């Protein structure tokens, strides 16, 4: 019988219980989101997860939007060019977390949302 | 210093030197001691654990005053032709109560003390209200005069009677009784004191068949008719439901019972009845729970002084002739204590000490329970025109009805008023009064038939 | 048949000794003294009919209704032991005859007019049978033991209180002061004298203030949660309401109501409100001894404690059988079980009557409380075990030391009673070792036992089975 | 199907479907919120939602209750619930339990830092 | 000890030995079990279902009493005439229903058990609901006697009349309608039931006329009129 | 031939998120995130709590579960048919997953539905 | 006269006044546990108490929930096996508060509870 640990497993949704992603996994996620027809996008930040600051009605939450890095790839149709593009995030700033989302303007909607790169001790 | 431990209750709670306040609440408690426990000890064990002290020294009495605020035992005496039994005397200043609060002052005076293992009894007697106290009380919502004032009533008691059987009547057959009674001649009915909301019969449907009784009633004679309605519940939002619909229902007296219903409701409804202009009729179940031994509870005039401050038109006094126990000369002096602004000190009437009540207004006393038509002459003797006399099986037990049956007492209270008016003796000329007025009425003369040969004689428990 | 005028006798009608109870019905044991020359079977029939359908004439409406269905009757009289005069008459009455929810209605029959018959000398209300079909119409206690120990988070023991002292004379202030001494010494709870409700000496809002800072200066600083019960004791049903309304702003966890001073339909009102606001509701008996205390008439407390569970409260307090108020041991085990269990099976040697069935109704954490010191800890842990408050007013205020060191005596004797007790000692027997061994440890408790070792309160009971 | 359903001249009948037009849905408010909305008011996307009843369905405590609703979220549900047949009961009244499951989900969320719900 | 995995419903919710308890809510369910279900599993299955059970074990089981609130299949017995159809009685503790709620009471007894794939049919019948439990109820506003006597009719059936054509009427011909059945000796004339509020007719605008009308024909025969 | 007897057009009322629940386990994970898709929400009560291990790891065995079967489809894989594979891959990762494997791989509920089209 | 402390003396509910159980103090208090038939389990918490973080309402506090170690013990009869699983949870987090509770399933509620172990320097 195991005891499911209390710390150092703080989560970030959709992905964060399986084994670290590769970069050949995070490339798959992208391709996948990209056959799709969904736009990717970057978004970053120095807090990673969500906290109660100014309410605490129904439905509030701080720390649900993170920065939006630079714009959505509209139109773009390479793998390649999204991890261009995460390389280029964790260069500008290394102490953030970076996820990579995917949204359909139809139904507007993310169909796909998770952390591609983690600081150094988190 | 503050000096830790237990010492007698006396060296601080005993002040036999002691000169009262015209502000203080005076008690007169009848003490009986456990062996061993001297008299002074045990009044001062009273006034220590109904004011300010417990059981061992506190410190914190240093931060306070006790010489402010305690209350104290100045006065002890033994009772004559009693073994072992005292009236201990203790004065609480004025500080010690909340306002307007009769659950407050019983909280303290009668809270604890009379399960403390050093007595074997204890019984509160009488309380000294001072002006500055029972100012900061409403106290009845009208009170006699304007009661009067109201219903266009002089000259004679008002005429009730209580519906029977107690439970198990349904609404349509509740309000058939009281139009039958009403038009006969009661100025009201009401319902018995354990009639609320029940499965035999619900609340409001009650109150519809009533009201309907009472306008009924009113317009066949002329006079202004009532029918307490019952507001006494389970919680207080269904007590002032009750009332507010007696309210939009537009008649003009409610009911409640006091006790069972409790201080907190009772003052609040009072308020209500006050600011809706409903006369507000009290009823006291479960007072001889406290007030029926000498050895111990509290007296009856201290529970009718705390209606009076809770507030209440009416409020049940007892009768003396009838089925419950009433004593003559100690109801004749709780009467004074119920109607009269000012009522001095006598203990031959069990008045401890002088009552002023500062033009509070006086509440109607009502006399119930076991009286017939023969008891007519003594009834208006003891009590007087201020009251309400109730016939509820001295009505619907008249062999021809209920409407008869209140003729015959409406009757009766009239030939005896006439006379008494005229200079006659009731005390001593009640039962031709009675008899000359069957000549003219066979309504009497029936009910006379019928309860000529019963009386309610049996030797009181509790004596002066 | 007709309607016959006249008047005859209760017992042609009220008494019913070949009466078979219903499950339904509500029992009453009567302790009856008729006056000379009344036959018991009348003093039994007339308690009957006077506290359900009768009066004293016949009258011609009984026959609009039925009175085989509503009657309340006097089904079985006995005599008491060792009196002459003395019966206890049972009345059975049926559950139609009765408000759902309103513990005021049923007390307004069963006992609003018949203790006042002058056929009588003296009446006492033992006990009442409530069925379940009764109970279920009441609410019952705001939360009830269980679930008060789950929001406190406190298990394995009696919980320790203590009512500030003097009595009345206190500011708000000092009030607050005395509070946050004593619960930071180790009481879970303090609580306002039942007195002290709204006075020129100490305004209830200004008191309410304080001592909410108190409750959490003390709570921060042991960490442990406390409280201490704000009253809500008032002369109007709409000031109680106001107070209890300011302690759930202040967020607090348990206020007080004085039950039979405030009245039953006041109190049914808060503990509804108390439910609703999830507030803890505990419960002051003053008064009670002016009705209970006396075996020949009056009302028996055991009534008065199920009359409590039913109209609601979290804590009721019980007695402490050791301490400076009557309280018999045996009758009090009864009445403790009654407040506490499901199922209390008839026990005459414990003053217990009827079988009472709760159906699941919460049960009510009795309180002891008055006259008792750390020398009593382990009677007390003995005869009422981890569901009691039991709470030392001059017991910490008394302390030499003080507040805190008060509040620590009491709750390390009482943690050294259930250590012993749990390891399999009697504390019974080895009670006074137990707190002399625990001396050793506690500085603050060998100076409480100095200064109480010799304070005992031992007098006759006025009440004994 | 408010009478037809009784007819003495029919043996059975069954509703299948209804085509409710635009014209008579525009009337009514709908869902509160709807798909898009929730998972952007719960910042969750990308797969199903995990919830789980507690159990036994009835007879548990309230903190009983939140107990198990705390150690199911903080392992990685997003939510627990009530069972449909817990409302407020005897064994456990529905205001102990809303204080306790609060506690519990307040507890799971800041353990794990994913937004949690007790339905 | 804690034995995680399935067992059958059986084990633990047919008690055939069972005696049931004045305070239970008692059901009769007509049960019709899948080809290979044993009847005793599938009333099990069902009093399991709508009380305390789920399909595999809990641990939490062991942190409450089953003993205590578990429904139980206390009485299974075929149906004479039918294939494969039982009449299967449970019994559920008073403990297990919320005051007052019929809501609760449905949800517990008919809220799943329906639709379990190990049935192929189920009926309620019956419920003995308990003094106990109906005593947490008002029940009726005013009842059979207190309506008769609020409308001081005796010694005879009531009469009434649903107002036809069922929609499409005006709130003025509503009110007509109504005016000339009461007239004529009806007691009570009434809203069909699918009339609440609508384009033909608006609700406030059919209270007002059926009011009118109401007191119109009351006042014309002199006997009290309703209209619901 | 999905019952659908009329066209239904909802003039963009929101959609309501459909609940799988009742007797499911990790087993399942993989046909109910095919035939649902990622707007559900799956619940797993006894699936939960008849966890060997208890609570939080009966929690951790279904979001592990759950997030194999959404990566292995977003990587191309067929859930239908390749369901219990990803199952058995993601059980050397969790030991949670492995112990509520191997409690309910015997466990399936098939019956004849009732109502046919 | 001595002045009760106010810092370091914060509290942990019963038995947290008596000087520091001993094993042999831990072993007697579960053999009663067991005795009286209620079922063991252990709970621990890197945090030590209750707080009010969410919600000041009466009868809410935070922290009251501490985190269950494995499952309560359901037909434990060995005192011994109890200790050795306070052995377990201690190696696992040695920095957390664990203590042992013991519950009564008929009346459904916890009937003792104490800390067995605090970390270093708490
Ligand atoms: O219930 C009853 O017995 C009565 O209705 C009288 O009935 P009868 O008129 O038929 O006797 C009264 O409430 C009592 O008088 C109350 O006693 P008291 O006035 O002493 O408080
Ligand atoms: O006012 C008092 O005397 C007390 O505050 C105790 O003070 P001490 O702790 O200083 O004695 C209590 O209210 C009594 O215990 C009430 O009696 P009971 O519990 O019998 O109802
Ligand atoms: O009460 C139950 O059985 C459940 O809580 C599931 O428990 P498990 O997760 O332990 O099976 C659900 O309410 C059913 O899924 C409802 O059925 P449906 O979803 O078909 O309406
Ligand atoms: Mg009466
Ligand atoms: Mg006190
Ligand atoms: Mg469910
Ligand atoms: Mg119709």
């Amino acid at each position: 019988m195991q005891v499911w640990p209390i710390e150092g497993i703080k989560k970030f949704e959709t992905l964060s219980y399986l084994p670290p992603l590769t970069v050949e996994d995070l490339l798959k996620q992208i391709e996948y989101l990209l056959r799709s027809k969904w736009v990717p996008c970057l978004e970053f930040s120095k807090v990673g997860f969500v906290y109660r600051e100014n309410h605490r009605s129904p439905g509030y939450y701080d720390g649900r939007y993170w920065t939006m890095w630079k714009l959505p790839m509209f139109g773009c149709t390479d793998a390649t060019q999204v991890l261009k593009e995460l390389e280029e995030a964790k260069k500008a700033y290394p102490d953030a977390f970076v996820r990579i989302i995917g949204f359909d303007n139809v139904r507007q909607v993310q169909l796909i949302s998770f952390i591609a790169y983690k600081p150094p001790g988190c | 210093g503050f000096k830790a431990g237990v010492k007698d209750y006396k060296l601080t709670y005993y002040t036999p030197e002691y000169e009262t306040k015209d502000t203080d609440i005076l008690a007169a408690f009848r003490v009986t001691p456990q062996p061993g426990v001297p008299p002074e000890e045990a009044g001062a064990a009273v006034a220590a654990e109904s004011s300010t002290g417990t059981w061992t020294t506190v410190w914190t009495d240093g931060l306070t005053s006790l010489d402010r605020y305690k209350g104290r035992c100045y006065h002890i005496e033994p009772v004559v032709g009693e073994d072992n039994q005292y009236i201990a005397y203790v004065a609480y200043p004025l500080d010690l109560f909340e306002e307007g609060s009769v659950t407050n002052m019983f909280t303290s005076i009668v809270g604890n003390v009379f399960g403390f293992k050093a007595l074997r009894a204890l019984r509160l007697e009488d309380l000294r209200i001072p002006p500055t106290y029972s100012k900061t009380f409403q106290g009845p919502p009208h009170g006699i005069q304007v009661e009067r004032d109201k219903l266009n009533k002089y000259g004679r008691p008002l005429l009730g009677c209580t519906i029977k059987p107690k439970l198990g009547l349904s609404a349509k057959n509740y309000g058939r009784a009281c139009y039958e009674c009403l038009r006969g001649g009661l100025d009201f009915t009401k319902d018995d004191e354990n009639v609320n909301s029940q499965p035999f019969m619900r609340w409001r449907d009650r109150f519809v068949f009533c009201a309907e009784a009472i306008y009924k009633s009113q317009a066949e004679t002329g006079e202004i008719k009532g029918h307490y309605l019952n507001a006494t519940a389970g919680t207080c939002e269904e007590m002032i439901k009750r009332a507010v619909f007696a309210r939009e229902l537009g008649v003009p007296i409610v009911m409640h019972d006091y006790l069972t219903g409790g201080f907190t409701a009772n003052t609040s409804l009072a308020h209500y009845c006050r600011d809706n202009g409903l006369l507000l009729h009290i009823h006291r179940a479960m007072h001889a729970v406290i007030d029926r031994q000498k050895n111990h509870g509290m007296h009856f005039r201290v529970l009718a002084k705390a209606l009076r401050m809770s507030g209440g038109d009416h409020i049940h006094a007892g009768t003396v002739v009838g089925k419950l126990e009433g004593e003559r000369e100690m109801t004749l002096g709780f009467v004074d204590l119920l109607r009269d602004d000012f009522i001095e000190k006598d203990r031959a009437r069990g008045i401890f000490f002088t009552q002023d009540w500062v033009s509070m207004p006086g509440v109607i006393p009502v006399a119930s329970g076991g009286i017939h038509v023969w008891h007519m002459p003594a009834l208006t003797e003891i009590f007087g025109d201020d009251s309400v006399l109730q016939f509820g099986g001295g009505t619907l037990g008249h062999p021809w009805g209920n409407a008869p049956g209140a003729a015959a007492n409406r009757v009766a209270l009239e030939a005896c008023v006439q006379a008494r008016n005229e200079g006659r003796d009731l005390a001593r000329e009640g039962n031709e009064i009675i008899r000359s007025a069957c000549k003219w009425s066979p309504e009497l003369a029936a009910a006379c038939e019928i309860w000529k040969a019963i009386k309610f004689e049996f030797e009181p428990v509790d004596k002066l």
